[PDB]
This record gives C-alpha cells, sequence and structure tokens, in this order.
C-alpha cells in the first residue's frame, strides 16, 4: 500500500508460525458511504493439517 | 477547461474538426471526388485566414452551428453539385451532417475543454429561422469574398428540375419559369449567390438567388395559369393536381419534410404532426428508432443509476417486443399519372388554393418569412413591370 | 398538445413570474394594508402549499365563515391600491425583455396568453420529444396497441422523461400491449425507484415537478405504488377459486415490509387494500372448504383445523377494517364489508 | 486484465483506481478476487 | 407480541413546564402525557448513499461476508399527548439497526425451501436462531429460572440475615408479567409473628408489613382477612395467636389508617419521591399504582380481589411451612423452574431500554427549561428539536 505521508510503499508482514495459502481475498466497499479506495482487504489462510505426533484422537 | 485565447483557439479547433467530419460524409453521400474535399477545405483555410488577422483578442468568430452548412453550401456552388432546401432537408432527415449533436468531436476530451465560454456551445444548438440561415452565408461570403473567388454561384437549372417534379411538375412550367427568369431575372443570366454583406444589419436586400427562383416559380404558376387564354390547363385540371397532392407517403423524401416539419415551428406542419397518415407515423417511430440511437452514448450519477436505468430499458425490450414503400420517381410518375386524363370565380379560388400550397412547400424546406417570402414576392413583382 | 417530459426552457418563464409575483406582493400588500426569486418564494410562504393531492378540496361543511363583505370594490378603491404597484413594476420592466413587457402588461390588464410556452420553444431534442407525447396519446386515444408501444419505448430513451407519462401511459400500454409485459412488473419497477422515503415538500418552487403523481416517501402517498398494489390483487383474483402460488402472500409479505413509515404511515387503502387483499385469502379458503360442507359430506376429516385457521384470519381483517376507520380513513362503506364478511361466515357453518 | 468477480452477479470486472467498488452488473459492494493462470509449486503430500 | 404488551406496560412519562400561567399555582397544569403506542421492526434492507434509494433485502451471507451486524431498523409510534389530550403527536422514530434473529419472523430466510436458501449462498439446512453481531455469530443462552407465579416454600439464612427476629422460613413468587418482565415477591415470618413482605424498585430492596398491602389491595374487614386465613382452621391456636399478633400489632403501628384510601395516601406519600409521579399523581394514584406495578403483576391490574386472596393464600403458605406441617421447597430442584428464553430476555431489555429512553426525553425536556425554557409543549418544532437532542440509537 501507500502512504502519501511517508511517500513510501508499505507492506503488512504476516507474522505467523506457519505457511499457509490464501483462499480469498475480498474487496470490501460495503455499509460505506463512499469509501472508493478500498481500505478494507479481508484475506482467508489456508492452513493444511496434516495429522501429526501429538494430535489428539 | 480554459478561458480566453487558448480557450478561443481550441474552440476554433473543434469547429475544425466537425467540419471536416461533416465534409466526409459529404463525399460518401455525394461521391464527387478529391474536388469537394480540397476546395472545402481552403475555403475554410481562407475563412482561417481572416480569424488570425482580428486576433488580438478577438473573440468575434464564434462562428454559429448555420456557418459550417453555409460553408459546405457555399464550396458546392463553387462546384454546383446541388441546392439549398433539398440539401437542408435530406441532412435534417438522414441527419447525414453531424451538425445538430456536438458530441461526436473525438473531443470526450474537446467537451471537457470546457464547452465553456465556447465549445459547450457548439454542435446542436437549435434550428434555422426566418433568415437565421441565408443571412450567414452573406456574412460568409462577405469575408469570403467569395463571388470573386468561385465561379457560378447559387444558378443550378437543377433546383427548377427539383422544383417542378416538387409536386405539379408541369413539364412545360420548368420551360416557361426558366423563360421569365430569361426574362427579368438578372437580364437572362444565371442568378449569382449575393455578395459579401460586409455590414452587421443584414438588411433584405433579398438577392439570395434561389429566394427568387422560387418566387418566379410561383409567379409563373398563377400568372401561366391565370391567363391560358387558349385553356391549355383545364378547369377541374388544376384542383385535381391539387387533389392527388393532399400529401402522401414519400420513397424517403416526404417522411423526410414531415422530419422537418417536425421542428414546431410556425405550425403549419404542427397538425401534419396531429394527422400523421397513419403509418407516415409508422415509418415516423422506425426513423427515430434508428437514427437517434445516436440520441446520447449517466456518467458520475453512481453506475447504480446507470444500471436501472438499463434495467428498465431492459423490461422495455422493445424493438419488435410491395419491401413496402416506394420510391421517389415512382411516387412523382403515380401521381402524374393520377392526373392523366388531360386531353370563372372558382378557378381563381383554385388557383390561390393551389399557389398556398407550394407557398406551404417552399417556405417549408425554407426560412420563410410568411411575409418576406411574399415580400420577395413582392420585390419581383415591382422589379417585373418596367417593360 | 399534451403534457411534455421535460423542464421547462428556463428562460423567459423565469423572468415572468419574477415580475408576476413581484406585482402580487406589492399589490398585495397595499391591499391587505388598506385592509389595517425571492418575492416568488414569500409568495408562496403567505399562502400555504397543495397538499398530498391536488386541488384543497376538502368538505363545505363545517365553519360558517361569513364572507359578505361588501363587493368592497369600488373601481375608485382598485385604482388607489394599482395606482403605486404598476410604477414600481416599470423599474425591472425596464431591465426586462420587449416580449417581457408586453407579457406583463398583458396579465396586469387581467388578459391571458394564449401563446404556450410550450408552443415555441425551438429545440432539436425539445421539438421532437412534443413530437412524441401527442403521437402517443393520439395513439392510445384509438387504442393503437402495435404503434403507441414504439412511440412510448423512443420517448424514454430519448434524455427527457421524468416519470410523468412514463408512468401513467407505460401501465395502460402494458394492458394494451396484449403481448409482454404486466404494468405490476413496471409498476414494481416505478415502486423500488421513487419510493422517496424522504418527507419533503414546499420550501422550493417545484415547477420541474408537481403532479403529485410522481414523489412521496415521507408523506403524500405515491399513486404508483398505490396502483402497484391494486393491480396485484386484480393480478391475484384472476383465476384463483373458479408452491408456485405464493402471490397472496408475496402481497401480504410486500405489503408487511411498510407496515407504516410512509405508507403504513399514512393510512387508508394502504390499510384497506392490505385488507382487501386479506378478505380474499378468506373466501379462497372458505371455497377450498365450502361447497356443499366443505368439500361434500361433512369433514370428519381431522373436524375442522381449516375453520380455525380462517376464523383467526377473519377476526383479523376486522382489525384492520377497523383500524382503517379509526385512524380517520373516509374510503371504506363499513355496513356491506360486514355484511358481506357475515354471511360468508354463515358457508363456513 | 485484474479480474474481480460480484459477490452476488458473478460478472466479471476489471476494477481501477478511479472506480467505486461495486459490481457494475449489479450493485453489491463485495468482490472477490479472481484467481488467474500462475503457477504454483506442490509437493504431492 | 409480547413487545407491543411491553410498551403497553411502561405506561407513559409526563413533564410539566411548570408550565407557568399566572389553582394554576398549587394545582399548576399544563400536562404533557409522552408514551409509545406501536412497535414496528422491519426486515434488514440496505438503501445506498442517503434516502431516496432502492432498497434490497440484505441477507446473513451478506453480513457474514461483510463483518458487521445484521441489522433491523427498529421503529416505534410515540405517542406526545399534550394536556391529557389538548394534543396528540404521532411519530415513527427509528431507533437504530436491532440485531435480528436468523430463521425468525424477521429473517428473509424465515420461510426460503433449502433450494432456495442455497441459491442464497447459505447452509442448505441452517437451522439459525443466532444472531451476526459485527459478523461473529452470537446466541443468548437460556437461563433456569424459577417457575413463574407459583409460590416455593423456601428456607434460607438470608431471611436470617435481614436482621433480627426474622426467621428462616419465607415464601418466594417470582412474578411474571404478561410481557414476561420478572418481579420476584418474598413473604417472611418473623419470629414477633409479624410478616414482612420483600420487593425490588429501582432495583433497590424494599420491606412492608403484609397487613399493609393486604389493606391495601381491598376494602375489607379484619374478620375477612383472618377468615381469608385460617377460616375453618379454627383450631391452630398457633395461628390464632401469631395471627392475633400480626392484626393487633397493625393496630398498634398504625391506629389512624383507618380506611384503604388513607393507607394509600401513606404509600404514594412514602413512595412518592421515588416513584417519579409527582407533580401530577395524587398519593392515591402513586400508591395504587405502585400496588400494580409491585403485587403479584403476574395476576394484572384490577386483580386486586383475586391478588389479595393470592396474598392471602402465601400467608397461609408461609404459615404452614412455619409449623413444619410442610416441607419447603428446594429451589435447585428442576421441578420448580421454567426457562428464560433468550429471546425473552431480548424483550425485556428492550422494553426496560424504551423506558429510559422515554425518561431521557424527560431529561431532555428538564435541561431545555432549566437553560432556556424557551418553548411550549405544542410546537411542531419543539417535537423535532427535542427529539433530535436526546439520542435514540437503541439498537446500537
Ligand atoms: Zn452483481
Amino acid at each position: 500500500y501507500f502512504d502519501d505521508t511517508l511517500n513510501k510503499t508499505k507492506i503488512k508482514t504476516y507474522h505467523s508460525s506457519e505457511p499457509a495459502y490464501i483462499e480469498e481475498v475480498n474487496l470490501i466497499g460495503d455499509e460505506s458511504n463512499k469509501f472508493q479506495e478500498l481500505q478494507t482487504v479481508s484475506i482467508k489462510y489456508r492452513i493444511r493439517r496434516t495429522p501429526q505426533i501429538g494430535d489428539k484422537f | 477547461k480554459l478561458i480566453g485565447h487558448e480557450a478561443k483557439l481550441l474552440f476554433l479547433k473543434s469547429f475544425q474538426f466537425i467540419l471536416k467530419r461533416q465534409i466526409r460524409w459529404l463525399i460518401t453521400e455525394m461521391r464527387f471526388p478529391k474536388e469537394f474535399e480540397h476546395v472545402a477545405k481552403i475555403i475554410w483555410l481562407k475563412i482561417l485566414k481572416t480569424i488570425n488577422d482580428q486576433p488580438q483578442e478577438e473573440l468575434k468568430l464564434q462562428l454559429h452551428m448555420t456557418s459550417t452548412i453555409s460553408i459546405l453550401y457555399l464550396a458546392s456552388t463553387h462546384l454546383s453539385l446541388p441546392v439549398y432546401t433539398c440539401d437542408y432537408i435530406k441532412w435534417i432527415c438522414t441527419a447525414k451532417m453531424p451538425y445538430f449533436q456536438a458530441s461526436e468531436i473525438l473531443p470526450k476530451s474537446w467537451r471537457i475543454q470546457l464547452p465553456n465560454y465556447y465549445v459547450s456551445i457548439l454542435e446542436g444548438s437549435i434550428s434555422p429561422f426566418n433568415g437565421q440561415l441565408y443571412n450567414k452565408i452573406a456574412l460568409t461570403c462577405g469575408m469570403i469574398h467569395f463571388k470573386e473567388f468561385f465561379n457560378s454561384e447559387i444558378s443550378c437549372q437543377g433546383l427548377l428540375l427539383k422544383l417542378v417534379m416538387q409536386c405539379a411538375l408541369p413539364p412545360e412550367f420548368y420551360f416557361y419559369t426558366k423563360q421569365v427568369i430569361e426574362f427579368e431575372e438578372t437580364d437572362i443570366r444565371n442568378l449569382t449567390l449575393w455578395e459579401r454583406t460586409d455590414e452587421r444589419h443584414t438588411g433584405r436586400v433579398s438577392n439570395h438567388a434561389e429566394l427568387r427562383v422560387l418566387s418566379y416559380f410561383m409567379l409563373t404558376i398563377n400568372w401561366m395559369l391565370s391567363f391560358d387564354r387558349d385553356r391549355q390547363y383545364p378547369l377541374k385540371w388544376i384542383l385535381s393536381l391539387t387533389e392527388s397532392l393532399t400529401q402522401r407517403t414519400t420513397t424517403s423524401e416526404s417522411i423526410g419534410r414531415n422530419i422537418v416539419k417536425v421542428v414546431y415551428p410556425d405550425k403549419p406542419t404542427s397538425s401534419d404532426y396531429f394527422q400523421w397518415s397513419e403509418e407516415e407515423t409508422l415509418e415516423f417511430l422506425k426513423w427515430m428508432e434508428k437514427q437517434f440511437l445516436p440520441t446520447q452514448t449517466s456518467m458520475e450519477m453512481t453506475i447504480d443509476q446507470k444500471i436501472a436505468r438499463r434495467k428498465l430499458y431492459k423490461i422495455f425490450p422493445l424493438d419488435r417486443e410491395d419491401t413496402h414503400q416506394l420510391t421517389f420517381i415512382e411516387d412523382l410518375q403515380e401521381r402524374y399519372a393520377k392526373q392523366t386524363p388531360f386531353f370563372p370565380p372558382a378557378r381563381k379560388e383554385a388557383i390561390g388554393r393551389l399557389l398556398t400550397h407550394i407557398a406551404s412547400q417552399l417556405l417549408v424546406d425554407f426560412a420563410i418569412s410568411k411575409e418576406q417570402l411574399k415580400d420577395c414576392i413582392s420585390r419581383i413583382k415591382n422589379a417585373c413591370l418596367h417593360r | 398538445m399534451f403534457e411534455v417530459p421535460i423542464t421547462l426552457t428556463n428562460r423567459k418563464f423565469a423572468q415572468r413570474r419574477k415580475l408576476k409575483y413581484q406585482y402580487i406582493n406589492y399589490i398585495s400588500r397595499r391591499f391587505d394594508r388598506i385592509s389595517k426569486s425571492d418575492e416568488e418564494r414569500k409568495f408562496w410562504k403567505k399562502y400555504e402549499k397543495p397538499e398530498k393531492s391536488f386541488e384543497i378540496w376538502r368538505t363545505v361543511s363545517s365553519q360558517n365563515k361569513q364572507p359578505i363583505n361588501k363587493q368592497k370594490m369600488t373601481y375608485h378603491n382598485f385604482k388607489k391600491i394599482e395606482k403605486i404597484p404598476l410604477r414600481k413594476m416599470e423599474i425591472p420592466l425596464l431591465h426586462c425583455t420587449k416580449e417581457n413587457k408586453l407579457y406583463f402588461q398583458s396579465i396586469s390588464r387581467g388578459l391571458e396568453p394564449l401563446k404556450t410556452s410550450t408552443s415555441e420553444v425551438r429545440n432539436y431534442r425539445t421539438r421532437h420529444i412534443v413530437t412524441l407525447t401527442d403521437l402517443l396519446h393520439l395513439n392510445v386515444s384509438r387504442h393503437n396497441w402495435s404503434l403507441a408501444y414504439k412511440i412510448f419505448a423512443t420517448l424514454i430513451r430519448i434524455p427527457g422523461v421524468q416519470i410523468k407519462s412514463l408512468w401513467g401511459i407505460g401501465v395502460e400500454i402494458l394492458d394494451n400491449l396484449s403481448n409482454s409485459s404486466s404494468g405490476l412488473d413496471f409498476l414494481q419497477w416505478m415502486c423500488q425507484i421513487y419510493s422517496s422515503k424522504s418527507r419533503f415538500v414546499q420550501n422550493i418552487n417545484y415547477r420541474s415537478i408537481v403532479p403529485p403523481f410522481q414523489t412521496g416517501s415521507r408523506t403524500h402517498t405515491a399513486k404508483f405504488a398505490i396502483t402497484y398494489l391494486w393491480s396485484s390483487l386484480i393480478n391475484c383474483q384472476k383465476s384463483m377459486e373458479p408452491t408456485e402460488n405464493d402471490l397472496l402472500q408475496e402481497l401480504i409479505d410486500k405489503i408487511s415490509e411498510w407496515v407504516l413509515t410512509p405508507p403504513f404511515m399514512e393510512d387508508a387503502e394502504v390499510w384497506f387494500i392490505y385488507a382487501s387483499c386479506h378478505l380474499l385469502k378468506a373466501d379462497t379458503l372458505s371455497r377450498q372448504f365450502v361447497n356443499d360442507n366443505k368439500n361434500n359430506d361433512l369433514i370428519g376429516l381431522d373436524r375442522d383445523i381449516k375453520i380455525n385457521q380462517v376464523i383467526k384470519h377473519i377476526h383479523y381483517v376486522r382489525t384492520f377494517l377497523k383500524i382503517c376507520l379509526d385512524k380517520g380513513g373516509f374510503a371504506v362503506p363499513s355496513r356491506l364489508i360486514e355484511n358481506q364478511l357475515k354471511s360468508f361466515e354463515s358457508r363456513l357453518y | 486484465t485484474l479480474k474481480y468477480i460480484c459477490a452476488e452477479c458473478s460478472s466479471k470486472l476489471s476494477l481501477s483506481r478511479t472506480d467505486a467498488v461495486r459490481c457494475k452488473d449489479c450493485g453489491h459492494r463485495i468482490l472477490l478476487k479472481a484467481r488467474t493462470k500462475r503457477l504454483v509449486q506442490f509437493e504431492a503430500r | 407480541g409480547l413487545l407491543n404488551l411491553g410498551v403497553k406496560d411502561i405506561g407513559e412519562k409526563v413533564i410539566f413546564d411548570g408550565k407557568p400561567l399566572n389553582s394554576n399555582s398549587g394545582y399548576l397544569g399544563n400536562k404533557l402525557s409522552v408514551s409509545v403506542e406501536q412497535v414496528s421492526i422491519a426486515k434488514p434492507m440496505s438503501n445506498d448513499g442517503v434516502s431516496s434509494a432502492v432498497e434490497r433485502k440484505v441477507y446473513p451471507s451478506e453480513s457474514r461476508q461483510r463483518l458487521t451486524s445484521y441489522r433491523g431498523k427498529l421503529l416505534l409510534k410515540l405517542k406526545w399527548s399534550v394536556n391529557n389530550g389538548e394534543e396528540n403527536l404521532f411519530e415513527v422514530r427509528d431507533c437504530g439497526g436491532l440485531p435480528v434473529m436468523l430463521q425468525s419472523n424477521r429473517c428473509h430466510l424465515n420461510k426460503m425451501s433449502p433450494y432456495e436458501l442455497v441459491q442464497h449462498k447459505e447452509e442448505s439446512d441452517e437451522i439459525g436462531g443466532y444472531f451476526i453481531v459485527n459478523g461473529i455469530e452470537k446466541l443468548i443462552r437460556m437461563l433456569i429460572v424459577q417457575r413463574r407465579n407459583h409460590p416455593m416454600a423456601i428456607i434460607r439464612p438470608s431471611f436470617a440475615n435481614r436482621g433480627a427476629s426474622y426467621s428462616h422460613y419465607g415464601i418466594q413468587i417470582r412474578s411474571v408479567r404478561p410481557d414476561q418482565t420478572s418481579q420476584t415477591n418474598v413473604l417472611h415470618y418473623l419470629n414477633d409473628g409479624q410478616v414482612t413482605f420483600r420487593f425490588s424498585w429501582r432495583k433497590n430492596e424494599y420491606l412492608v408489613p403484609v397487613v399493609m398491602i393486604l389493606k391495601a389491595l381491598c376494602h375489607t374487614s379484619d374478620r375477612e382477612i383472618f377468615d381469608g386465613i385460617i377460616g375453618n382452621d379454627v383450631k391452630d391456636s398457633f395461628l390464632t395467636d401469631r395471627l392475633e399478633l400480626l392484626l393487633r400489632g397493625f393496630k398498634k403501628r398504625y391506629p389512624h389508617l383507618q380506611n384503604r384510601t388513607q393507607v394509600l395516601q401513606y404509600l404514594g406519600d412514602k413512595f412518592r419521591v421515588v416513584f417519579q409521579a409527582s407533580p401530577d399523581q395524587s398519593d392515591l394514584e402513586v400508591g395504587q399504582e405502585v400496588l400494580d406495578r409491585i403485587v403479584l403483576v403476574h395476576l394484572g391490574k384490577d386483580g386486586s380481589q383475586d391478588k389479595f386472596r393470592m396474598l392471602l393464600f402465601m400467608i397461609r403458605k408461609l404459615y404452614s411451612l412455619v409449623a413444619g406441617e410442610c416441607s419447603p421447597d428446594n429451589p435447585d430442584a428442576t421441578q420448580h423452574q421454567e426457562v428464560l428464553l433468550g429471546g425473552f430476555l431480548y424483550g425485556m431489555i428492550l422494553k426496560e431500554k424504551i423506558d429510559e429512553y422515554l425518561q431521557n426525553i424527560i431529561a431532555q425536556v428538564r435541561m431545555d427549561i432549566n437553560r432556556g425554557m424557551a418553548i411550549n409543549f405544542k410546537d411542531k418544532r419543539y417535537m423535532s428539536r427535542v427529539l433530535m437532542r436526546v439520542n435514540e440509537n437503541i439498537g446500537s
């Protein structure tokens, strides 16, 4: 993304213990009065979970 | 979006372009080679010459909706391909000209150049009234000094033909009126386009050649029919022509003249509006579904609005929720036959009745002056009696 | 000749009623005194607006109101009031066009203009559109369905239509158009469009859209939304009682969505139609359980669960008809509906 | 051409930094970012 | 539905401009009766920008994907009554978005077949019943509460925790009004034979001698109350003497309460400060309104002989517990209990919030009259301005 105040292209880093896959990216303009600049985005992560030592059964 | 000199330059430019678009449909329309194209180009090159000179901050150029066709008109006369009334009716009927709406441009952008003071005041403001159209031609000639530059102005033995065929195309009346024209009509010489009426009050010098041609045309008819001592034109013959005349479909032409009638002017065709002979009604809606399709394309009325509009047109699928009609010379032939039985107070009345009709027709294609026309008539009336 | 789809070439007409009003507040004042743009808004603030209808028709039977005034008008007395407002109309006459000087001097003499402002406008787009209007009005005045539809469909494609006759000829043309569409759809599309749930009346110079025949969603009913419900109940009646059904429910839940705000909010047919739809839903269920005791020989059929479902309704309807009366609803001839409903009860026995 | 599907109309579109976040075919205000022909490697486990 | 009974139960909230006029100075005047006649709730809709826009039904799928609440516009027909009827003003006020239960009479999915439900991107079998609040699915947990309207005999050391001369024995009846709002009423047997009645007002507790609430319900003789309790049981020396202590003791405390009306005047006088009825109601009205709002509200208004009979039944049950001729019940036995349903709690909390909201209007009038007193109860401007000056977003 880009904030004019910083004149910089900034990024939101992913902070987690495990890799994932992006399932959906949803662009939210709804319930807004105008908001056309698309300031809200919802991103879904798909984390595969293989049965593993320590999993409860 | 700019004011002053450079606003004017693009105002200028846009005017530049639409005329060019006008000219090329001109070529496809008539197909009269490099010639029609290049003469038109230098004509405006000549027109531009004058605009630059009185520049500084001269903004009188704001040439009108009519200036462009006057330009094409004069260029055509140089060449002398056609006529004015015919050209105008044809153009309105088929929207041949991009004349009436100025959105074409190629400007999307020129539009935004803020139609401001000018470009907004361009393309399609309104339809010509009285002399609001022959006057401009005179002004163009004056700036143009057109008569010196171009040969045989306002001429056309073709307008006479157009006119006789126009209705009671009494083959003999072509030569009759050609003869009276021969007569005192500028000492038996083809009327040339009037001069560069430099003066701004545009007096009715009444030199617009055609205007006088139609006048001689009318005069000829009643004089000719008002002293056909030999009785070559039967009592019952005159009303038959007016009879058969009683409107009728049109292999394109009459439908056009209806479309011109519909500029709701002085109410001579207004009622035709009302009447509108059945189908005339139908082929009218046909020409509306084809030629005000351009109509337009709201941008900036939330996408949502546009969608709604679409839906509306949606739930109105519409457009369909002898080839029948006939051509021009077909109709012309068939009324020429509808009178084919050829071989006191009443006839005078009939003659007056008929003349009013043509007055309607010829006047209706043109700036009329339900008086000037008359004034024009009066004028040569006076001109004539100096035998 | 007919009513045109467009904002009235706002050029001379706007300065003509500057002069009209300004004179009426000038002569209006001195006359009131003896009895001891801006001016136009003040003229309406001295008279009170047109409520949601047409002509402030309201009875003719309450207050006596003694108006013997006294003819109080001695040619001499009129020219005492008038002698000074006319000289004050001059100053702004100097500033007005020669056509508007004569127009003012005609209406100040009491002459009326036989020159319809919509009989001179000379604009291409407008030009035709007046073509457009009379052709469709002359075509519905002879029921030409196949041609009235084409003229209507083109009239909305040109940039000059405010619902207007867009809806009032757009519905019949679809009733006369035995082919495609139920004014209903078009009627429900209109309803979606001009809800106007906002209570806007008065204030500015409504001279672009007056006809309470478009507008509302405030208080002033919309009449295409009332016609949508009336056409919808008549669309439910045809070939009912001679899952894919739903319509008489669709209309019970589409009227619900409302339940007053603007429509519920305002009374009448809103309540009365909803009921009438509800009363029809009561008959249909007496028929579907009517003929020769329900269908025939008795019901044994778990006695009647169906009678109890119908008596609940009949008792409910009578509540909707009553609240429509109580809240000032003059629409309903109660005597006939109560007799019909009781004689119908006597079918359910 | 980047793609965004209308959550309620399925209509494909190509949003710009200059347009309203809305389905031009329905009017919804929720748009799924479309998958494209893009390479991804996978360990088949 | 229950909610319209609730707003019928909140009644009125009256405020006087001290209505000057210059009896109009010790009876003054100009009444303003504010209430709510109807309360309507509409199914979730969303119109674009702001107004004039065509509305669309809003679906739960939208709220979840959008991560937002699933709100329905809350509307209520406000009654603004001036001078008991000199002028009535109706107003449908929108009170913000009330979260609606799924598959309820307020969810679009209430009547959708699985096929349509799938057509709306839902679990083909979605039971619903829960709320989308800020996109997070929450349901209101059902709760186990005392079975309503029926006296449960309880021994509780709290009863001694009231003070000296308190026994453990006591009766608890949880009277619930039609609207499902509850009011717990307790009877206590004092060691002294005195019986005191516990109740709660403005969620503070209040104790009154039961013989006062008896003489307050209906005009009766002492023999009618005595006969009401012991009746044919003329052999209970235990009860004969305790009940003589009760009635004679009341004759000791209040020799001057000679008739029921006077008693009502005593109750109105002692609760007038807290029942907020003042500058409008007489001690007779305040007292009787108290009885009507507290004592066995499950019996309802004008049940005052019936409420009298029931209260006597609780006195008899209480003495039968005291002797020990009957066991006490167990509040924790499922036997003695009913279930506060989430939606009912919802309706109660709405009723209370609308009561506070009308009180809030009353506060707004108080501030306006205390800084200007500029405007009369009649102004339509006053309705619009005052209404626009209190906060009415109860939906949020
Ligand atoms: Zn869509």
